């Protein structure tokens, strides 16, 4: 260290050896933190907060685990961010990507120990990634022209995605919820159209998908409690002191009777507006804002059910379900469309009452009721159903699939090994390492079930080398089996994203040779 | 379990378990926790023997599936028309608490309530928000009672009237005060006659509303709470007293549905709609004075009783 | 951190944020230093960044080598003013020689190949080199689309660079239109139009309001009813005024009302809300419209035309974006960057900025030299040959300048994994034997030492600025003999 | 131009004024020697309202310093910024009131108020057209309250239609430093009501609970409390001292702020200034009266006042008018009327 | 302006348009009336407005300001001028005279 | 930049000021422009802080609303009809005025520093106007080239080509803040020496 000080007090610098040591330690620690939750027989983690009022949760999601821990190592933040954006993009694949990145870094440390320049490793990995992505692309199977095959593929994808999460206790049941719900969207990717309602009590197998719609709102006093053959007007307008006549006007008179007269005129304005609303021929009114108690009795006298305070999401979901439009100004009854439903009533679930719409016209939005015996169970169930719906929507958008259970990783590794056997120099030693990373995802899975991972991986490699391109792990017994027969199916987009993101994150981290830290901002104690 | 503060993350789930039972059944909140603890205790030896947790979970599911069938085969059908079975079930559920000695008083009441809220021919569930529990200090446990009417805790603002027989009741959601537009208003005076005129017109304005209310035959008036303008001024209260009308104010905004369901009133938010057909009829409306604990208000004998 | 084989730095901010970078200017900017000479080096790098945009790390290395070489001369009994004067004379000789070995390129829209090669050379050192052909072409196309050729000036306010996380780095593209982070104001409006006539407004969709203090006295019931009619008449009037002119889509800088929103929906005319000022002027320049502050001033000649206006939706999130494309000849252009990390996005932005700055420099002056250390070796040879004729004790300073000018090839060789002294001596001997100044360091191991066929190209103004700025900063440093500072 | 003179009475008043003038002088560029070294002439557009210019260039404050004990003037002269004042404006006695209202109002004050009235005459003779007075004092002391109130009455007699503003500290809710604090406060509010245009009540505990919790570090003495009060006063008077987008003297604030003449008590605030007619004043007086009666029913410490000349019915009139003030404040809410005395008896018969 | 608070209260549009022109015309008339007496230099002890300065520059009047309340009196003694509390065209007897 | 890139302009130059939307849609080079130097705030605002409006009918409400726009446009047309192509003001220029000037091929700047505006007056030869009711030909400036140019990361406005100028401006190019500060300190000595040498020689 030079005698002259270039830095302030508290600033820090680490150079090549220490920089690489710190980065590799952080990356490997992050990978091994979440290795344990991979595959059909992974376990869950308990997270409790020291600061956030002792909040408690039980989770298996990789992104949820990584977004909550307080990492301070700079090399771990890159992995956390990559996992987060993977979750934001496809919604599945959060654990495989970070495990693969950690394995790549673990191989790179030994490669550096063998006196190989980082740039050589980077070039070898780039070529290996190109070959692996080509081999994956050539293996895709594209259905979608035939309805029954596509629906069977959707069921297989949902079952594969739900196998590692708690819902696997009732894997068939919840599968029927995951497919049908998505098929209600009629090709729209709006996942906000599916509302998930979770409420305590009852068992996990009592959950269902409603054939109509459910609102957790209330109707006004002295209005009908149920209507048959309803006609629905959906509005977004002010009804509590509607006369925000936005000008800066004021009342300046010389007598109290004039104030009384102006008050009466104010009431007549609301009466006229309510009459104009009723001119449409409705018997149900839904508003997103509050409704004062004078229009409440005006609606009650006319035998019209009124719903108040149904926020933007509720208004849009009802517009999708029934088919009306969100109207205002009520001057042209002919140009506005009304929603229709066969019955509206009130149902009682647990300890609460909800408004139930049955016999709806379109049905392009749905609601799901989750039941369970604990808050953590309900939260994890929602967290898993979200992944299932996300992957199903991705598959519907782009319908080409691959095989899971270690088939795809073995295919990629075989292609990379064949490429590496053809090239001269040190780069070959890099590419082989790449393959040894891809064959670690299957091994880990077997390691979570207590099987002899080495023998199974050797058999799988031997089978893939001779042309059996559909071999994979059969985990209900722990053998080698056909993935097409057993129905282990995944989407192409998720695997491609996992591969590309892991490769780019490893390349980004591997190029760092010097870490510089500024003086931390001191928390003001007193 | 809720009143303690359990610190262990595992013990923080058991409490939730009890909560779930309270939602589903309302009884057996202790037994479920005992059973969960016993099962988790039995799991230890299986873990030591070398069993895997997955096998334990599957076997527990199989045992549960058999146990449900056994318990169902144990059962015995019942019909709601047999009150003896309901009384026996209630007194069994009630003989573990401090009020077991008063069971011969509390057992029937409960049953009565549940048979005065539902329709037995088509009852598929019960709404317990239709039954209101009022806690009043003083006396002993032997003084609990069942009221088939309306009970209120706030006193009457009227000074002198405490009994109304053959009461006609109306519910008000507007204010008997000086005029005030929702838009900013002010009265400008530039001559000395206007000062007297303002007072005279105010008096006439209040008197007109009071006379309109009296014209329909109302004896008991309920006024809902308002926190932006005065809902009842001294002049209006004086006029209402001069016409022998009992006034009750500060009705909460959340129990209006219960009141309307009980006594058959229809809320009125405009003086033009205050007609004789929006009124409810009761046989007696009066305030009672408990010995030292305070006052109370009872409305009993409703011609059109709801299911509360 | 020099050359195509250089490594990068990771800076952790004062609040914990992480930045992985390769730029010299950014590296020196995020460091917190105490020594004053360090701050002077930081400011030298920042100034070089400000004018040229590339070459921010070569200049600091050159200055450090110059100061290092001055030490032995100071130890032998030389006045530092003499060293500064010798450095200045050597710098003048080098700059005079530099433009003698320079070739022109030609700057024209038809060819674009020399410009692509220059951008490729600039981007070869960054993490974006996995797709640097694409990004080089993007940069050259953007600059050629925006640039002013008669005045020989470009404006970077007409180039919008922005990125969004997700997707792949290869999804980055060039849009000859606009893209904003907004969406239509009503959930039931159509998501695309194909013959868009844009009406650009600066007034909110509300009844008018004077700015000075005002009061409107209501004294009766007829006044109340008149005001009530006036409100809705104003709303219908503004909607009709918008519709009459023939417009098809409306864009506002401020908010709407519920009545205005439903009236826009009912009349089959989409709208956008709460867009910013710079976005307004960019849309006006792109679509060829005009910005109007009132509905009364709207005419048919003030509408812009857009071939396509679309609302694009990204992945499982709820976000939306609005794209305006297929405009006529446009002076506004957008770069849309994708990627799987935030650090990747930041570094891609910095690399694209470097490429744009280099192409701007080529627009200003159109003659180039060849890199790889060929120019530095030739300049060192010229300086030494001139110094051999100087007997007035100044030959030592000139030879020090020539020796310190040769640290760039040595740094390149050391980074590439070769042996510095032997490689530099071989290339120097070849340059003296043959008569070409285009022989450098074979960093990528392609077999040839000639940089004219390897197509490694640099601008002349960059080299001139590096040399002169480093020399002047060294001269300023050498002048100081005293320093007083409080203790801690 | 429309000059204002400032009067400080008592130890607390002197302590607050010594910092008020210090924080004003640095704004206008004045030096502790009286010279001027400012830069922007915007500071000199309204300099004459608070400073009188002497021959030679010096600026002297338009201030009078008063107390019955010579202890505080020695500190003021020996302290910072204590040598710009006119040496002839210090008025002091020899004994002190000893926290007795009657001694300050009847015995010791009567022989010294003439000196104050002869000094204010000479300070007013030098201003072209004065517009009002500033007074700083306390309600819990003897010299601050009784003598200050007598001075207010005398000034109101001598100067009929000039504005008058006060900055009075008030007794704290849960702690009383002096045993006879309710007596002094009640007897001074009576004559604060009818002889001032506005009063700026300042509490010690409320502002004292800012240094511990908001300032993050203190175990202080009266010190920084005083500086905060001075900062509040400067933020109040910036309108008078400086021109801005809308300049307005304290009358032009009062006319917009005081609709009804007798309800002229305020509660300040500070956010680095806020002045509000919050009716939370009715809570303070309701407490003070609550104490007053509790003592007056026992005739405690009464002989200390009666011996000085006061009569027993003065207390009765003071408490009656305090009750009148409390009721006048209460008649503006109509919501506290809901908290009437709960009925305890059982007679609720026919009528 | 007035000593008591004053506000400009308008009720129609034409007054709103004409107010500023009225003020400007009045200020120009005042400055020209002052200049017509032959005064070349004006010395004041207070603020100078922008429009007043513009009209002084229009009519070639030297404008100096000083704020001491004592330098003004000494200058008045020096040049034989009498201070004026109003902005009116002064009389010959109140003219000060200076060679340079 | 290098120390040999410093320059002297026989005219005036000053930095770009803060600008609203529309500034990028107006020309940036002129050959024989006329300059209007102003001290007037050109934007939609309240006429006076003391003002107050009381009105009884909605028709008069609309008339009052139109009055402000009519006033602003009156000022803008009075500026436009004088033939000026460049306008400068010490007081802010609104976005409405910016777009109005852009639509008629003109250039505007606001919040110009007072010293720079006085320097421009001396170089070009006009007069600062606090009112727009008489913009004659004798109160406008005249230059020979106006331009806006990129100088090392900044934008500078140049008025050059005035032979009647009593003013020059220096542009100094350096590499660090203390470098240009020392350059300016060195030049100050030479300036003072030259001034003293002109009188006594
Ligand atoms: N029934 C199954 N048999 C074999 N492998 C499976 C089965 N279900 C899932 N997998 C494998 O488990 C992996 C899924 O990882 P998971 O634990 O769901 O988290 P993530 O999908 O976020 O990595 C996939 O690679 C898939 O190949
Ligand atoms: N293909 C190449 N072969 C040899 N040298 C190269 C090549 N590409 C770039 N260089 C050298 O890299 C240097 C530029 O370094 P770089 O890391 O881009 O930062 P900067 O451009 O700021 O100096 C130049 O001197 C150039 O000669
Ligand atoms: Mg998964
Ligand atoms: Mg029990
Ligand atoms: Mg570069």
């Amino acid at each position: 260290l030079a005698p002259v000080n270039i830095f302030k007090a508290g600033a820090d610098e680490e150079r090549a050896e220490t920089a690489r040591l710190t980065s590799f330690i952080g990356a490997i620690a992050i990978g091994d933190l979440v290795k344990s939750t991979l595959g059909p027989k992974g376990m869950d983690k308990i997270l409790l907060s020291s600061g956030r009022d002792a909040s408690l949760m039980v989770t298996n999601d990789g992104a949820t685990i990584l977004k909550n821990i307080g990492v301070d190592n700079p090399a771990a933040k890159v992995l956390v961010d990559m996992s987060r954006v993977q979750d934001d993009e496809v919604g599945d694949g959060t654990t495989s990507v970070t495990v693969l990145a950690a394995e790549l870094l673990r191989e790179a440390e030994s490669l550096i120990a063998k006196k190989i320049h980082p740039q050589t490793i980077i070039a070898g990995w780039r070529e290996a990634t190109k070959a692996a992505r080509e081999a994956l692309l050539s293996s895709a199977v594209d259905h979608g022209s035939d309805e029954v095959k596509f629906r069977q593929d959707l069921m297989n994808i949902a079952g594969t995605t739900l196998s590692s999460k708690l819902l696997t206790h009732h894997k068939d049941h919840f599968t029927k919820l995951a497919v049908e719900a998505v098929l209600r969207l009629k090709g729209s990717g709006n996942l906000e159209a599916i509302h998930i309602i979770k409420k305590l009590g009852g068992s996990l197998a009592d959950s269902y998908l409603d054939e109509g719609f459910l609102l957790d709102k209330k109707i006004g006093v002295n209005q009908p409690k149920r209507i048959e053959n309803a006609k629905i007007l959906i509005a977004n307008t002010g009804m509590d002191t509607d006369k925000i006549k936005i000008f800066g006007s004021r009342v300046r008179v010389d007598s109290t009777a004039k104030v009384a007269e102006i008050e009466h005129a104010e009431k007549e304005k609301m009466k006229e507006k309510v009459e104009r609303i009723l001119k449409h021929g409705i018997n149900c009114f839904i508003n997103r804002q509050l409704i004062y108690n004078y229009p409440e009795q005006l609606f009650g006298a006319a035998g019209v059910m009124a719903i108040e305070h149904a926020d933007f999401a509720g208004v849009e979901r009802l517009a999708l379900v029934t088919g009306g439009e969100i109207a205002s100004t009520f001057d042209h009854p002919e140009l506005v469309k009304l929603g229709s439903c066969k019955l509206i009533e009130e149902v009682m679930i647990g300890e609460d009452k909800l408004i139930h719409f049955s016999g709806v016209a379109l049905g392009e939005a749905c609601t799901i009721v989750l039941r369970g015996a604990t808050q953590q169970i309900l939260d994890e169930a929602e967290r898993s159903l979200h992944d299932a719906l996300c992957v199903l929507a991705q598959t519907v958008k782009d319908s080409r699939t691959v095989y899971g259970g270690g088939c795809s990783e073995m295919l990629m590794a075989h292609a990379v090994t064949q490429l590496a056997n053809r090239t001269p120099g040190k780069e070959a030693v890099a590419m082989e390492s790449y393959a040894k990373a891809l064959r670690m995802l299957p091994t880990i899975i077997a390691d979570n079930a207590g099987y002899d991972s080495a023998d199974l991986v050797a058999q799988l490699r031997a089978a893939h080398s001779e042309g059996n391109t559909t071999a994979g792990l059969d985990m209900r017994e722990g053998t080698i089996g056909d993935m097409a027969i057993l129905g282990i199916t995944e989407s192409f987009q998720v695997k491609r994203q996992v591969l590309l993101s892991a490769a780019e994150a490893a390349e980004v981290i591997l190029r760092v040779d010097n870490i510089i830290k500024a003086a931390p901002r001191k928390r003001v104690p007193d | 379990l809720k009143q303690m503060q359990v610190l262990h993350p595992a013990a923080r789930m058991l409490v939730e378990l009890s909560k779930a039972q309270d939602i589903e059944a309302g009884d057996g909140t202790t037994s479920v926790v005992i059973i969960a603890g016993s099962l988790l205790d039995s799991c230890t030896k299986l873990l030591q023997k070398g069993i895997h947790p997955t096998i334990i979970s599957e076997s527990f599911q199989k045992a549960l599936e058999k146990g449900i069938e056994i318990l169902t085969d144990m059962s015995r059908p019942v019909e709601l028309s047999d009150r003896e079975t309901l009384l026996n079930s209630a007194t069994t559920s009630l003989n573990s608490k401090v009020v077991s000695q008063y069971s011969s008083l509390l057992s029937p009441m409960s049953v009565n309530a549940v048979m005065k809220v539902i329709d037995p021919a088509t009852a598929t569930s019960v709404d317990l928000r239709d039954i209101k529990i009022v806690k009043k200090l003083g006396g002993t446990i032997d003084d609990c009672e069942l009221v088939e009417g309306l009970v209120l805790t706030q006193k009457v603002s009227n000074s002198g009237i405490t009994r109304v027989e053959k009461a006609k009741i109306g519910l008000i959601q507007f204010c008997l005060s000086a005029p005030k537009t929702d838009m900013d208003n002010q009265i400008v005076v530039s001559d000395y006659a206007q000062m007297d005129r303002v007072l005279r017109e105010e008096r006439a304005y209040i008197l007109n509303l009071v006379k309109q209310i009296k014209k329909t035959g109302c004896n008991v008036l309920l006024i809902q709470k308002s926190i932006l303008r005065d809902a009842l001024s001294d002049l209006a209260l004086h006029f209402l007293n001069k016409m022998k009308i009992m006034v009750i104010k500060d009705i909460e905004r959340e129990d209006i549905e219960f009141i309307c369901k009980t006594i058959g009133t229809k809320p009125v938010a405009h003086i033009d709609q205050f007609t004789a057909d929006m009124l409810g009829s009761a046989e007696l409306a009066e305030e009672v004075n408990l010995n030292g604990s305070g006052k109370l208000l009872k409305i009993t004998g409703c011609a059109s009783p709801g299911k509360t | 951190s020099l050359g195509p084989n250089g490594l990068d730095k990771m800076m952790v901010d004062k609040d914990g944020d992480v930045t992985v970078t390769n730029d010299g200017a950014t590296i020196l900017s995020m460091m917190d230093v105490d020594h004053q000479i360090a701050k002077l080096m930081v400011e030298l790098s920042k100034s070089q960044d400000d004018e040229i945009g590339d070459g921010t790390t070569g200049v600091v290395v050159l200055a450090g080598a110059l100061l290092e070489e001055a030490e032995q001369l100071l130890d032998r009994g030389i006045h530092p003013i003499r060293i500064a004067d010798g450095y200045e004379q050597a710098a003048r000789v080098a700059i005079e020689h530099l433009d003698k070995i320079s070739d022109s390129v030609l700057v024209d829209i038809k060819d674009t190949e020399p410009l692509i090669q220059t951008a490729k050379t600039t981007l070869g050192s960054k993490v974006v080199n996995s797709c640097h052909r694409q990004m080089a072409e993007i940069a050259v196309n953007a600059v050629l689309t925006v640039a002013d050729m008669e005045r020989r000036d470009v404006d970077f306010e007409l180039i919008k660079v922005e990125g969004k996380v997700g997707g792949r780095l290869e999804d980055t593209k060039l849009i000859k239109g606009v893209i904003v982070d907004k969406d239509f104001s009503h959930p039931q409006m159509p998501k695309k139009v194909e013959d868009a006539k844009i009406a650009i407004l600066t007034c909110p969709f509300e009844p008018p309001k004077p700015k000075t203090k005002h009061k409107l006295d209501v004294t009766s019931v007829e006044d109340y009813k008149a005001l009530q009619k006036y409100e809705k008449e104003k709303f219908e009037e503004m909607i009709q005024q918008i519709k009459e002119t023939g417009a098809n889509l409306a864009i506002c800088q401020w908010g709407f009302d519920d009545e205005a929103n439903h009236l826009l929906l009912q009349n089959n005319l989409p709208a956008v809300r709460w867009v910013g000022g710079p976005e307004i002027e960019l849309i006006a320049i792109a679509t060829g419209g005009r910005i109007v502050p009132r509905f009364s001033e709207l005419t048919a000649e003030k509408l812009g035309f857009a071939g396509l206006v679309q609302e694009i939706s990204f992945g499982t999130t709820k976000d939306k974006m609005l794209v305006i494309e297929q405009c006529k000849n446009s002076r506004a252009v957008t770069i849309f960057i994708r990627g799987g990390n935030k650090m990747i996005i930041e570094e891609a932005k910095r690399s694209l900025h470097d490429a744009l700055c280099v192409i701007r420099n080529l627009i200003r002056d159109n003659r180039v030299v060849y890199g790889g250390g060929a120019a530095e070796i030739s300049c060192a040879l010229a300086v030494s040959q001139e110094a051999d004729k100087c007997p007035t004790l100044e030959q030592y300073a000139m030879r020090a300048f020539a020796d310190a000018l040769e640290v760039i090839p040595m740094a390149l060789s050391e980074n590439s994994g070769m042996n510095p002294i032997q490689t530099m001596t071989e290339v120097r001997a070849r340059q003296v034997k043959e008569m070409n100044p285009a022989l450098g360091i074979d960093c990528l191991h392609k077999g040839t030492n000639d940089m004219k066929q390897q197509h490694v190209i640099e601008t002349l103004i960059g080299k001139k600025q590096q040399i002169s700025l480093a020399t002047q900063m060294v001269r300023m440093i050498l002048k100081i003999d005293d320093i007083r500072k409080p203790g801690e | 131009m429309r000059e204002i003179v400032h009067i400080q009475a008592g130890q607390c008043g002197n302590q607050i004024g010594a910092k008020f003038w210090e924080v004003i002088s640095d704004e206008h560029g004045i030096d502790p020697t009286g010279t001027y070294h400012g830069d922007s002439d915007l500071q000199l557009d309204r300099i004459s309202v608070y400073y009188n210019e002497a021959t030679g260039g010096k600026y002297v404050p338009r201030a009078i310093l008063v107390d019955l004990e010579p202890g505080t003037m020695d500190s003021v002269r020996s302290g910072p910024f204590g040598q710009i004042f006119r040496p002839d404006n210090f008025v002091f006695g020899q004994s002190g009131a000893g926290n007795n209202w009657a001694k300050g109002h009847y015995t010791e004050g009567a022989e010294l108020v003439d000196s104050v009235l002869d000094v204010v005459r000479k300070e007013a003779e030098s201003c072209d057209c004065l517009q009002g007075f500033q007074l700083t004092h306390s309600l819990g002391g003897g010299t601050g309250s009784g003598m200050g109130t007598l001075l207010i009455s005398k000034i109101r007699e001598e100067y009929p239609d000039r504005i008058m503003n006060t900055f009075s500290v008030v007794p704290s809710p849960k702690v009383s430093d002096t045993v006879v604090e309710p007596y002094n406060a009640t007897l001074s509010v009576h004559q604060l009501v009818e002889n001032t245009d506005e009063t700026y009540c300042i509490d010690n505990e409320a502002l004292y609970d800012i240094c511990f919790r908001t300032l993050k570090l203190t175990t202080p003495t009266y010190g920084d409390l005083n500086h905060l009060v001075s900062a509040t006063m400067s933020g109040v008077t910036t309108c008078l001292r400086f021109p801005g987008q809308l300049n307005a003297d304290l009358r032009k604030l009062a006319v917009n702020m005081v609709p009804f003449p007798r309800l002229h008590f305020f509660m300040p605030g500070f956010a680095p200034t806020f002045i509000g007619n919050s009716t939370a004043i009715q809570e303070l007086f309701k407490r003070i009266s609550e104490q007053f009666t509790a003592m007056f029913r026992r005739k405690a410490f009464l002989h200390w006042y009666t011996g000085e000349g006061m009569d027993e019915m003065e207390f009765t009139e003071a408490e009656s008018n305090m009750n009148d003030l409390v009721s006048e404040y209460q008649q503006y809410q109509d919501a506290t009327a809901e908290e009437e005395e709960d009925f305890g008896e059982e007679a609720e018969e026919e009528a | 302006i007035t000593e008591t608070k004053g506000t400009v209260l308008i009720k129609t549009a034409e007054e709103l348009m004409n107010f500023s022109k009225g003020e400007e015309n009045l200020m120009d008339a005042q400055v020209k009336a002052i200049a017509d007496t032959g005064a070349n230099v004006v010395v004041t002890g207070g603020k100078v407005a922008d429009m007043a300065l513009h009209y002084a520059n229009k009519y070639n009047i030297m404008l100096v300001r000083l704020n001491s309340k004592w330098d003004l009196r000494r200058l008045c003694k020096t040049v034989g001028a009498t201070a004026l509390p109003r902005l009116t065209p002064p009389v010959l007897e109140e003219m000060g005279h200076c060679d340079s | 930049g290098a120390l040999e890139d410093s320059q002297l302009v026989a005219g005036v130059a000053f930095k770009k000021t803060f600008s609203y939307a529309g500034f990028e849609m107006q020309p940036k080079k002129y050959h024989n422009p006329k300059i209007a130097l102003l001290n007037v705030e050109l934007e939609l605002k309240a006429e006076k802080d003391n003002a107050e409006i009381r009105v009884h009918t909605v028709e008069d409400y609309q008339a009052i609303v139109d009055a402000e726009w009519n006033i602003l446009y009156d000022k803008l047309e009075k500026i436009h009809h004088s033939g000026a192509k460049v306008v400068l003001s010490k007081l802010p220029i609104g976005d409405v005025a910016t777009q109005y000037f852009a639509d008629r091929d003109m250039f505007c700047a606001g919040r110009v520093p007072e010293e720079d505006l006085k320097r421009t007056m001396m170089a070009c030869g006009g007069s600062i106007q606090t009112s727009v009711n008489a913009l004659s030909a004798d109160v406008l400036g005249r230059c020979q080239v106006f331009e806006e140019t990129q100088i090392g990361g900044e934008r500078y406005n140049f008025f050059t080509g005035c032979p009647k100028a009593k003013t020059c401006t220096f542009i100094l190019r350096g590499g660090a803040e203390q470098f240009m500060e020392e350059t300016e300190r060195s030049l100050h000595d030479a300036i003072m020496i030259v001034r003293r040498a002109i009188k006594n020689d």
